[PDB]
């Protein structure tokens, strides 16, 4: 990954490749992006790493949700399938411990 | 400061994403205006007029945009409308779908040229499959032509009066058909004029065996009803006029002034006598007719009409079998138009209209439209234009292709089956643009109001069978129907043009990765 | 020759290096030396007329309208409302001469002006300015030794 | 004037704000060759397009009024070398 | 002190500014080079859209204020004028040459030495190209023309359809072939009328064996098809006669006015009667025709087309054997029209093309002409097809006139870089560095080709340079001179075998023009910009 | 792009991404280096920078020039940061760091333009820097003899090399001897605050002196001060932190009396408190009294009556320096003024230096401090003299820490370039180009020296390359002879840590600049 030079409203200079820091310094305005940022910050507070994973996975999930909604599915059905798959993934994850 | 201060330039993935999104927005504007269950839209012109239609071309024409990709899509709509006259909404939707499909791969590390090559291969295979699944048409069977026109007009507001509109369009097209010097033509634009008079009822609309103009006799004493007129058409005025060279006179004798005026009158009389020599009954001119000329014609019992437009005069010549002559002294017997079976100047509403409506074997016609208002009549005229364009497309090319998304699914399945033997990097865009054709059944189902996913899956499973190329979606009941039973068929030429135009629009918009703006015309 | 450099990019995007670089001037190379020598020459030529018994006074008026008729070079330069940086350097030189010795506050300015005037035509012939400074230092050492040699003592 | 622009391509219909150049706004500048020719403002006092067309044509201001080709033909205008036949 | 009313920038400041302007102009078009290049969309303030890939068009449409950038813009325009191909490559090469020359100058290398080195390097590169890197097209046959056209149309809106468009271009060029004095076969491209019309796909574009006019018959009464046409080309208007400014009609006897007015049109009547009595069928005139003459032609059952372009009329007359007649006057002082002035064509029709009509003069005799009708999705696409088609026609003309072609895909650039790097060591001291930098700068083209394809530019160019160095060092491995880039797979490939050629004139002219432009901008060391 | 009815970031946010952003960063670094190029070498020139207030700063120091610039480019500020870092860690090389970093970036710009992955360039820089630092540590010359005269000579040579680029280069031997003498008297921590630097206008550069003691300006004398003697031949110094004047006993103290006798007693008590403090000071035997707090006029007159010297409001730094030089101790209470808390100096004297009165405490035999009294004809003259002396002092201190020296004039960097090129000629080839670019970039300093001197850079570069290749380590640029010479034998010496830190900082800055692919600037808040 490549570091990013981010200048906040106070002209302070941040150069980093930490996703949480980039989101914090960026002045996000869209409420949905704000919600994703809050999820990323919750991940940072709870664990301390994996924020960029949170952003990437959320973006991929929402893109594929848009695809599913366009191909004729309903929002509730997509949500139910996502929850079922998340439960299945949480079930599978302990079996992958090396 | 190398370039101008107002010059704006951007490049990269941002330009591609913006172009694809603009095309998608253009598609989404008119997505809900496809199929027999389409809903009309009201367009407010900058001039104050109201356009009320569901035809794609008019809606896209009455919209001003800034993004150049949107302008390209508007031009594609105009090209599809001008070339074949039908399938205008379908091509925009198809282009948007292919552009979204291409963006899918563009987000990955695939170069646009690979996508373009796959698109062109898919277009060639699409053309081949469409030609393969076509069926012939016997144009001598009026029933088949009427059914084709009906299937063309079921999606418009004129579908309420379907048989009347189909008969009008078919009769007008067959009547305007002409052949000369071994060259066939239809030429709906010039002849076969559609004239709309608000009021009355649409059921009273009809196609005339001749023409009709908004003109009245120049002098009341002339006959307003002639049984079997002989019609003479002219370009030149029937009035004394100046010459090109400066021709100042010089009068010294007393009687020269009176003599000059007498020669003016005598010239008018000579012109009128040359006209009368052919013994006509109606005289039509594209320019003025002098009052003395009116008197001299009236002494010979001749009806004279003046200030007729050149296009209307040509239409009259085609209808009554005459020839426009600009020099009355060079008027031959062949120039006199015999073949007009009736001429009648009658009153409709508060305006006088001239009818020549009993012609034997006319090569021009006027479609008299009567309706609730000007907007309704404009929509009816657009629908009739679509019907006549479809009729002439069938007459020129007698092939036929199943409609209602059956052809889309059949071609998609054929291309998908062909894609199993590629084993290349470009097979993915090939398959993904093959499946992009499923948008037409998808939007048909969506407009019908039924479940998209279940019906689309059922249709795909049906098309996986061997003899199911004609299985499509019923656009008004949301059920799978064999289109050889429903009867919805549409010309092969329209399908070919739509697919070519959509694929080439996608190709054109996929070759752009930089936008520069703000520079002046500089010539 | 001023207002920095006008490129604004190599590609088209904005290119800002220094705050308010559009309102900042800059002088480069020999032109800066020429301007400095010209300013110092002007100051020295102004101050040289007040040298010696036949020198003429300068009438200085401050911002309040007060009048100060004087011959003291250090006072004249102190009350002068210069803006050029080299002129301020000349004023500081005169004040330093006043502080350390108290006399000859005009001779220093005239001598510096003449030195820079000669250095101007030396630079026009392609000599590096540091070489000129080194030669001036060597000659100053020689002159100081000669002054010590020819000095005389008083009771 | 948008409609008239289609009829008369040679004209250069344009707009301008009053601020970019108080009585100016509350209470049609024709230029030909760089000098003012027509000097009519508040033309609403003296509506649809052909009315304005007649209003301007009555004073010999609007130029006198063509077939719509496929799209266009022009390619270039330079030393063509002509279509020399032989020798 | 100087008191000049303006801005004066001198030395390294102005040198860097000039190099910055050249580099910006280069970067404007660097992304439109090679088959993996992409088109650009240009929007005016009016809102017009011009999708294009041609470098000359892009640089002509842009608004440029820096003179050092205007120099490269007119350089591209000149390269387009005298060659027609390689307008982007010449700009890129010139900008890179200027960049490396400035880099050398900043190391206290005098600009005169750099200019001398650049001149020597350019001369030696041209000599090496002419002596080692040219393939005679005599033994290749017709395949060389097709391959050259396909290579020219790569990186264009018609690149994929090259298999068909190259055949169209070659046939069109060979149709207009003629030989002048000295037995030189000259190919007058730009005599092929390019007609654009949206509608069917690209593959429905038609090559007309004859000529195509973007004009229709004057009157609807005339027939729209003549089988055995007798074309009459005229250069005067057929209207009512009007006496000249020096002649004025003054009538003293009223009995003569009617005769005057009668003759006023009877003169034109007699002229048309002669024209039609000689046996003519199709009449084309640059001037206008009024309704009376149109009715004369309608009655005669002939064709009459007005407002025909002068160049189109000249092409039709030369193709069909007709002679332009600005007037009907013989050396006997009479008013006559001979049948020897009539051109003949096997057919003249009026076809409908997407709700519009154009006149097709088909299969003219005494000479063969050609025209191309381009069908596209919209106007912008047709414009791009026309530009690419003109580029292909120019390339084919260059290949046919001078029968030498060079391998494409950066093979020439890599070979020249290696050869000049070797040769620089044998000439001068500082100009040796100048020639070395010229050789290095020549490598920008393969680098840009690799970069635009998102391939490993450094490794690929290193492999190409290794191949060419082995070819030059080893006499027996001399067959590797044709090794060029294959951006489809991102690996070196023998481009001569693959069929990637281009005229030698393109490379030679681009090199000379880039060297001259670089020298011109390098000679500047001071700028005075007076305030208007 | 599209209107996007709800925008993602704040309106006015600027974003740049891709190769153009990185090459723009490299160009900005080039501009920053150009802003300071001509201040390098014995022929370097000073720069005059004027701030908004109109004050002029004249300097030959790269760090000072870069700080005075209002650099706002995010990439360019890294050069200023590394220059300040070099100034903090070493004190010299503030121009070399910026030149080397910008030259690294310029060398790798062509490879950046052709789509090379920045991580490869970063790895190449890391490897080259590690190898260069190892080579410097290997070939640096050290003498393990602990000889006083040899160590003194090494210190003097290092100081002369550090000073031979400033306006005091003509008297560089004099100032280097002064600096070396000043540094060795520091005890163990080499604290910079123990070397006072006084600037007095008027006088020649050679008139500046190093006081083996402490000197400070006279501090606002009161009435009766001129009656005190101004020279003592063995004075005892009473360093104090005490306010010696009539004042309220405490801020919140209040006196409540109901008798005139108690009123008179209170007045006499205040007078007796002051006189008791003064008498306790006087009976200690001290003759010079220095206090951080003000000394009142009554105390001044009392001391004058006893023929004693007083000086109130002395700065805290000057009191600490006086205590370190003399050996006493600063006292806040005068109750126990034993002989162990009183400083002693051989001679105290108040003299005039160019229109200012200064107090001199000379003759201290165990003094751990010094005081430079810099004479000059202008304020900026003295400021630049102080900056040059600071550079020399930092070099001498670092040399005290470790006496490892290398030859200057680009000789060390020519040797490093030769070694790096030889190493790069033996690797597979992708890293070969980058390490060769690093080695070629290591040639900027001798080229800049030649350019500033006005020579022909290319000829000197070729001669240095030929001599280093054919054997020879310390061959650099000879400015006076317009040729090359063995700079080690020419006593152009530098501490090895200077070049080590310069290379480390330049490489880190280059890697940081290269590692960035996108710059985002949020709109400014509270613009007003
Ligand atoms: N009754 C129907 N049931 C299902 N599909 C239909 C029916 N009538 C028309 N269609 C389909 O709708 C499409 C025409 O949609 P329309 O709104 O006319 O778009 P356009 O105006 O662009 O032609 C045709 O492809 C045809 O196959
Ligand atoms: N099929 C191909 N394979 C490799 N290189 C090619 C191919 N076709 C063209 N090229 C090269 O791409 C380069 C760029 O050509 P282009 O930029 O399109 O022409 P112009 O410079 O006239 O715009 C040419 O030098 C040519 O040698
Ligand atoms: N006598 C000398 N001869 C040649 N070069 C010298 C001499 N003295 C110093 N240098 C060079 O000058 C450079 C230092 O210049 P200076 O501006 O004083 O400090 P900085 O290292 O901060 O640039 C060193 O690289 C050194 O090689
Ligand atoms: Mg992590
Ligand atoms: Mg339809
Ligand atoms: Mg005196
Ligand atoms: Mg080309
Ligand atoms: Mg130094």
């Amino acid at each position: 990954g490549m570091n990013k030079m981010v200048i906040n409203h106070l002209e302070k200079l941040f150069v980093t490749n930490d996703a949480a820091t980039i989101l914090r310094e960026l002045e996000v305005q869209h409420p949905a992006a704000k919600m994703i940022v809050m999820a990323s910050h919750m991940q940072e507070q709870e664990v301390g790493d994996g924020t960029n994973f949170v952003l990437v996975f959320a973006g991929a999930l929402l893109e594929l949700a848009e695809e599913l909604l366009r191909i004729g599915l309903s929002v509730s059905e997509v949500i139910e399938g996502y929850e079922i798959a998340c439960r299945k993934a949480h079930e599978i994850l302990p079996n992958l411990v090396c | 400061l190398v370039l101008s201060q107002n010059t704006k330039r951007e490049s990269g993935r941002k330009v591609q994403s913006g172009n694809i999104n603009a095309a998608k927005t253009i598609a989404d504007i008119i997505r809900t205006c496809l199929g027999p269950k389409s809903m009309m839209k009201m367009l407010l012109d900058p001039m104050g007029g109201i356009v009320m239609t569901n035809d794609g071309n008019a809606i896209l024409r009455e919209i001003q945009v800034q993004h150049p990709a949107a302008k390209s899509m508007i031009e594609i709509s105009r090209t599809q409308d001008e070339e074949v006259g039908d399938g205008t909404t379908s091509v925009i939707i198809l282009a948007g779908e292919m552009l979204s499909v291409a963006e899918h791969f563009l987000e990955q590390q695939m170069h646009p040229t690979v996508v373009i090559s796959a698109y062109r291969k898919a277009l060639d295979d699409m053309i081949s499959t469409l030609k393969k699944i076509s069926i012939p048409v016997d144009i001598s069977d009026s029933d088949m032509m009427l059914n084709i026109i009906n299937s063309s007009i079921t999606t418009k507001a004129i579908s309420r009066w379907s048989s009347l509109a189909c008969n009008i369009a078919l009769d007008a097209v067959k009547m305007v058909q002409f052949e000369e010097n071994g060259r066939k033509e239809i030429d709906i634009k010039k002849y076969a004029r559609v004239e709309k008079i608000p009021g009355g009822i649409i059921e009273d609309s009809c196609v005339l065996r001749g023409v009709m103009i908004n003109k009245d006799v120049t002098h009341p004493r002339m006959r307003r009803y002639i049984k079997n007129p002989r019609i003479v058409l002219l370009d030149s005025s029937l009035e004394y006029k100046k010459g090109e060279s400066q021709t100042d006179i010089e009068i010294t004798r007393e009687e020269d002034f009176t003599r000059i005026l007498q020669m003016e009158e005598e010239y008018i009389q000579q012109l009128c006598e040359d006209i009368i020599q052919l013994k006509p009954d109606v005289v039509i001119t594209e320019k003025g007719i002098s009052d003395l000329a009116q008197h001299y014609l009236m002494r010979a019992n001749i009806t004279a009409i003046r200030r007729v437009r050149k296009t209307d005069n040509n239409r009259i010549a085609r209808a009554c079998g005459a020839r426009i002559v600009s020099r009355p002294e060079e008027l031959r017997e062949d120039d006199v138009g015999t073949g007009a079976g009736l001429l009648e100047i009658k009153k409709i509403g508060d305006e006088y209209f001239t009818f020549i409506t009993d012609c034997k074997d006319p090569k021009a016609c006027t479609i008299l439209l009567r309706g609730a208002s000007k907007e309704i009549l404009s929509e009816v005229e657009r629908n009739l234009q679509d019907a006549m364009q479809v009729c002439r497309n069938v007459l020129l090319d007698p092939q036929l292709v199943p409609g209602g998304g059956a052809s889309e699914m059949a071609v998609a399945h054929a291309l998908t089956e062909k894609s199993k033997a590629m084993t290349g990097v470009e097979q993915w865009p090939y398959r993904a643009v093959a499946q992009a054709l499923e948008v037409i059944p998808r939007t048909l189902i969506q407009n019908c109001g039924a479940s998209t996913i279940r019906l689309l899956t059922s249709l795909r499973a049906k098309h996986t069978q061997e003899n199911c190329e004609t299985w499509g979606v019923n656009g008004e009941t949301g059920t799978l129907v064999d289109m050889k039973e429903l009867g919805i068929w549409e010309p092969l030429a329209v399908k070919l043009q739509t697919y070519k135009t959509a694929v080439e629009t996608a190709v054109l918009l996929l070759r752009i990765d930089d936008i520069v703006s703000g520079h002046k015309k500089k010539g | 020759a001023s207002m920095g450099t006008l490129a604004f990019d190599e590609y088209g995007r904005p290119f800002l290096i220094i705050k308010d670089q559009d309102r900042k001037s800059r002088l480069m190379g020999l032109e800066a030396l020429k301007s400095h020598i010209m300013a110092a020459k002007a100051v020295a030529n102004t101050m040289r007329t007040s040298l010696g018994p036949n020198g003429l006074d300068k009438m200085m008026v401050d911002k309040d309208g007060d009048v100060t008729v004087t011959n003291d070079g250090a006072t004249i330069l102190s009350m002068m409302d210069v803006d050029h940086q080299i002129a301020k350097l000349m004023v500081e030189l005169s004040k330093s001469q006043d502080d350390e010795i108290g006399d000859g506050t005009t001779g220093v300015v005239v001598l510096a002006g003449a030195l820079l005037e000669e250095a101007e035509q030396l630079l026009d012939r392609g000599i590096h300015p540091i070489r000129i400074a080194d030669g001036y230092e060597q000659a100053a050492r020689v002159a100081i030794e000669h002054l010590d040699k020819i000095s005389d003592s008083v009771l | 004037m948008i409609c008239l622009a289609a009829e008369y391509p040679a004209v250069k219909f344009c707009k301008v704000k009053s601020s970019v150049i108080s009585q100016f706004t509350r209470n049609l500048l024709i230029y030909k060759g760089g000098e003012l020719i027509g000097n009519f403002v508040r033309v609403t006092d003296q509506f649809f397009a052909v009315d304005l067309e007649a209003f301007l044509q009555e004073f010999g201001l609007l130029p006198e009024k063509l077939v719509l080709t496929s799209v266009r033909n022009s390619a270039t205008c330079h030393s063509e070398d002509s279509d020399l036949e032989i020798d | 002190p100087l008191s000049v009313f303006g801005d004066r920038s001198t030395g390294e400041t102005i040198r860097s500014q000039n190099v910055m302007a050249a580099a910006s102009i280069a970067n404007i078009v660097k992304s439109s080079l090679g088959p993996v290049g992409l088109d650009k969309m240009l929007v005016d303030d009016i809102g017009d859209v011009t999708i294009t890939n041609d470098g000359a068009t892009i640089l002509k449409l842009l608004e440029v204020e820096h003179p050092a950038a205007k120099v490269l813009c007119e350089l591209a325009d000149l390269q387009d004028k005298e060659v027609g191909d390689g307008t982007t490559s010449v700009v890129i090469i010139a900008a890179e040459l200027l960049k490396n020359a400035d880099e050398l100058v900043k190391q206290k290398i005098h600009p005169t030495s750099v200019i001398s080195g650049y001149r020597l390097a350019c001369k030696e590169a041209v000599r090496y190209i002419n002596e080692n890197l040219i393939v005679n097209t005599d033994e290749l046959g017709r395949d060389c023309l097709i391959n050259a056209a396909k290579t020219s149309m790569s990186s264009k809106i018609i690149g994929i359809n090259g298999d068909f468009f190259a055949n169209m271009v070659v046939d069109a060029v060979l149709a207009i072939k003629y030989t002048d004095i000295r037995g030189q076969p000259r190919y007058p491209v730009n005599s092929v009328n390019i007609l654009k019309a949206h509608g069917r796909s690209q593959m429905e574009s038609m090559l007309i064996s004859g000529y195509a006019l973007n004009c229709v018959v004057g009157s609807q009464g005339m027939p729209k098809r003549i089988v055995n046409a007798k074309i009459a080309c005229l250069d005067f208007s057929l209207q009512k006669t009007k006496m000249k400014l020096g002649v004025q009609v003054v009538i003293t006897d009223p009995e003569k006015l009617d005769q005057i007015r009668q003759r006023e049109s009877d003169i034109t009547k007699e002229r048309i009667q002669k024209i039609l009595a000689t046996g003519a069928n199709v009449i084309l005139t640059t001037g206008g025709i009024d309704d009376m003459c149109l009715k004369y032609f309608v009655e005669a059952g002939a064709m009459a087309v007005r407002r025909v372009l002068k160049r189109d009329l000249k092409r039709i007359a030369k193709a069909s054997g007709a002679t332009i007649l600005s007037t009907l006057a013989n050396l006997e002082g009479e008013e006559t029209f001979e049948a020897a002035m009539l051109g003949q064509a096997e057919e003249v029709v009026q076809e409908r093309i997407c709700d519009d009509e154009l006149i097709l003069i088909k299969n003219t005799k005494a000479r063969t002409s050609a025209s191309i009708i381009l069908r596209g999705a919209n106007d912008f696409m047709c414009d791009e097809m026309e530009r690419s088609l003109h580029d292909a026609l120019c390339v084919v003309k260059r290949v046919l006139e001078s029968k030498s072609v060079v391998p494409g895909g950066g093979a020439v650039e890599a070979a020249l870089s290696i050869y000049l790097e070797n040769y620089a060591t044998s000439m001068g001291s500082r100009e040796q560095l100048a020639i070395a930098e010229f050789a290095r700068s020549l490598l920008v083209i393969p680098n840009t080709l690799a970069v635009n394809a998102a391939q490993d530019s450094t490794d690929l160019v290193a492999k190409l340079r290794a191949f060419h160095n082995e070819a030059q060092v080893n006499p027996e491995r001399k067959n590797l001179k044709w090794i060029g880039l294959d951006l489809s797979n991102g690996k070196p490939r023998d481009n001569k075998q693959a069929g990637v050629f281009e005229p030698t004139i393109v490379k030679v002219k681009s090199l000379k023009f880039a060297t001259e432009a670089a020298i011109t901008i390098l000679r500047i060391d001071d700028l005075i910009k007076l305030h208007p | 792009m599209m209107p996007t009815p709800v925008i993602l970031l704040k309106e006015g946010t600027d974003s740049s991404q891709g190769i153009p952003q990185l090459v723009s960063n490299i160009s900005a670094c080039q501009v920053i280096a150009e802003a300071v190029r001509t201040t390098l070498g014995p022929r370097g020139m000073d720069k005059l920078i004027v701030d908004g207030r109109g004050k002029a700063t004249i300097s030959n120091d790269g760090a000072t020039i870069l700080k005075l610039l209002d650099v706002v480019h995010p990439a360019a500020k890294t050069l200023v940061d590394i220059a300040k870092s070099q100034d903090a860690e070493v004190g010299d090389g503030t121009t070399s760091v910026t030149l080397l970093a910008a030259e690294f970036l310029k060398q790798v710009k062509p490879y950046v333009e052709e789509g090379l992955h920045p991580q490869i360039i970063i790895r190449a820089f890391r490897t080259a820097t590690q190898l260069a630092v190892n080579k410097i540590k290997e070939i640096a010359v050290t003498v393990k003899k602990a000889d006083k005269v040899e160590q003194r000579k090494l210190l003097e040579k290092c100081a002369m090399t550090a000073l031979s680029s400033k306006l005091i280069s003509q008297q560089k031997a004099f100032f280097a001897k002064m600096v070396v003498d000043a540094v060795m008297m520091l005890d163990d921590l080499l604290q910079l605050k123990m070397i006072g630097i006084k600037k007095v206008q008027g006088g020649a550069l050679e008139d500046s002196q190093l006081v083996a003691g402490v000197a400070f300006k006279k501090t606002f004398s009161y009435a009766g001060f001129e009656m005190q003697p101004k020279k003592y031949h063995n004075p005892k110094i009473a360093l104090l932190n005490v306010e010696l004047e009539l004042k309220a006993e405490k801020d919140n103290a209040e006196i409540r009396v109901h008798t005139v006798e108690d009123y008179q007693a209170i007045v006499d008590a205040e007078w007796n408190i002051l006189y008791d403090k003064l008498e306790k000071i006087h009976h200690s035997g001290a003759k010079v009294v220095l206090s951080k707090l003000p000394i009142g006029d009554v105390a001044t007159q009392y001391f004058a009556d006893r023929d004693m010297f007083c000086a109130g409001r002395v700065p805290e730094e000057d009191l600490k320096r006086t205590m370190m030089a003399c050996g006493g101790s600063i006292q806040t209470s005068v109750n126990a003024l034993s002989a162990d808390v009183l400083g002693r100096c051989q001679v105290f004297e108040e003299t005039q230096i160019g229109g200012e009165r200064y107090n001199f405490f000379t003759g201290c035999p165990k003094a751990k401090t010094c005081t430079f009294i810099l004479r000059g004809g202008a304020e900026q003259f003295m400021e630049e003299t102080e900056r040059s002396l600071h550079d020399a002092i930092m070099i001498v201190r670092r040399a005290i820490k470790n006496d490892s020296v290398v030859a200057g004039g680009g000789a060390i960097e020519m040797e490093l370039s030769k070694y790096l090129r030889d190493y790069s000629r033996t690797i597979p080839g992708k890293q070969q180009l980058l390490i060769g670019a690093y080695a070629k970039a290591l040639e900027i300093i001798p080229r800049q020296l030649c350019d500033n001197a006005g020579f022909d850079a290319t000829n000197i570069l070729n001669k240095l390359r030929a001599r280093h290749a054919q054997g020879g380590t310390w061959y650099g640029v000879d400015i006076n002879n317009e040729d090359i010479a063995d700079n080690f034998e020419a006593f152009v010496w530098e501490p090895a840590m200077v070049r080590i830190n310069a290379l480390t900082a330049a490489s880190e800055a280059a890697c940081l600049i290269v590692s960035v692919d996108e710059t985002i600037k949020n709109p400014r808040s509270t613009v007003d």
